């Protein structure tokens, strides 16, 4: 049918840059294109309807306009509370086709993660079950590299990682890697430690605990 | 006071069936033209089916046709999605939104959006284990095993917002979701106030207030 090539993917742009999304059409769809803001965890919200008509309520510093079969998001200043994934949408044949999706960060000077290491509960280990996770809190950029070490030996392939969103506050992420195991493997070794390897840091950061001690 | 309420979602399993309901507030959908759209677990957008109330004309998404089936009531001013042979690739958020204009100004208005879940394994309630620390002091709570989403996560009853982080879930390789909430408070208080965290579930019927403490 007709295809909507949304670009870029994601970007990121501190308080009061002029952000630009560029959203190409596949064929001829005149001025039947919309403009969505989607907030992380809640609805879709329109901004632009028909091209280039602001809808009621959105601020003045949104606006759209079309050149042909291009069709741009244009945010004059970009404040702190944009936060949220853009997608556009065409309405001139059936069905409506939407982009896919440009995510919008706010940029930030560099931070030092927080490192933080967790022993696992008596609670679970009562259950045959251990997992130790691994705290980065407050950091920034987002790309970190959290790897394990057991007994100084390099681990892998047995932890999962899970980053917040943006937070809003310090324009900041928060990371978390628990080590999946079990008691009959948890207790087959000594030293815990996760190694943490960041733009904000200069030398990779490392947290550990023997057991018991 | 225009409003789209959707209900009717939840967990199913594969083939089955699960109808939702959209309950339009503020406008009569006889005006306007209904639509259904879903959003998989991380992925965009995508349309399923639109129907106009005064008639019932009914188009389809290409990838639903032939096992879903949109419906509406003016008497009820109430869209329903009748979905059968549900399979995982229609797991996912269903939005109910219309078009203002008769379609020039697009899907202006959205609903809150229930989650539906196409999977087989059965509901299982979390298990909520503490994590002490050593404000150089972190404490969180780690909500393991549990099924489906989602799970609410609170500190102190609400009290206690100021630095917390609630990671989201991460499907582990036994099919069950996992997911931890910390908080960094001052050191200075470790042996002084109570954390506690509010974990629920509504899906299993689990409310555990596990105590978080050195």
């Amino acid at each position: 049918d007709i295809q909507m090539t949304q670009s870029p993917s994601s970007l990121s742009a501190s308080v009061g840059d002029r952000v630009t999304i560029t959203c190409r059409a596949s064929q001829d769809v005149n001025t039947a294109v919309a403009w969505y803001q989607q907030k992380p965890g809640k609805a879709p919200k329109l901004l632009i309807y028909s091209a280039s008509f602001l809808y009621s309520g959105v601020p003045s510093r949104f606006s759209g306009s079309r050149s042909g079969t291009d069709f741009t998001l244009t945010i004059s200043s970009l404040q702190p509370e944009d936060f949220a994934t853009y997608y556009c949408q065409q309405h001139y044949t059936t069905p409506p086709t939407f982009g896919q999706g440009t995510k919008v960060e706010i940029k930030r000077t560099v931070a030092a993660p927080s490192v933080f290491i967790f022993p696992p509960s008596d609670e679970q280990l009562k259950s045959g079950t251990a997992s130790v996770v691994c705290l980065l809190n407050n950091f920034y950029p987002r790309e970190a590299k959290v790897q394990w070490k057991v007994d100084n030996a390099l681990x892998s392939g047995n932890s999962q990682e899970s980053v917040t969103e943006q937070d809003s506050k310090d324009s900041t992420y928060s990371l978390s890697s628990t080590l999946t195991l079990s008691k009959a493997d948890y207790e087959k070794h000594k030293v815990y430690a996760c190694e943490v390897t960041h733009q904000g840091l200069s030398s990779p950061v490392t947290k550990s605990f023997n057991r018991g001690e | 006071e225009v409003q789209l309420v959707e209900s009717g979602g939840g967990l199913v399993q594969p083939g089955g069936s699960l109808r939702l309901s959209c309950a339009a507030s503020g406008f009569n959908i006889k005006d306007t033209y209904i639509h259904w759209v879903r959003q998989a677990p991380g992925k965009g957008l995508e349309w399923v089916a639109r129907i106009y109330p005064t008639n019932g004309y009914t188009r389809y998404a290409d990838s639903v046709k032939g096992r879903f089936t949109i419906s509406a009531d003016t008497s009820k001013n109430t869209a329903y999605l009748q979905m059968n042979s549900l399979r995982a690739e229609d797991t996912a958020v269903y939005y109910c939104s219309r078009w203002g204009g008769d379609g020039f100004y697009a899907m202006d208005y959205w609903g809150q959006g229930t989650l539906v879940t196409v999977s087989s394994a059965s509901t299982k309630g979390p298990s909520v284990f503490p994590l002490a620390p050593s404000g150089t002091a972190a404490l969180g709570c780690l909500v393991k095993d549990y099924f489906p989403e989602p799970v609410t996560v609170s500190w102190n009853s609400g009290a206690l917002t100021s630095g917390v982080h609630t990671f989201p879930a991460v499907l582990q390789s036994s099919g069950l979701y996992s997911l931890s909430s910390v908080v960094t408070v001052p050191s200075s208080s470790l042996g002084t106030q109570t954390y506690i965290c509010n974990v629920n579930h509504k899906p299993s019927n689990t409310k555990v207030d596990k105590k978080v403490e050195p």
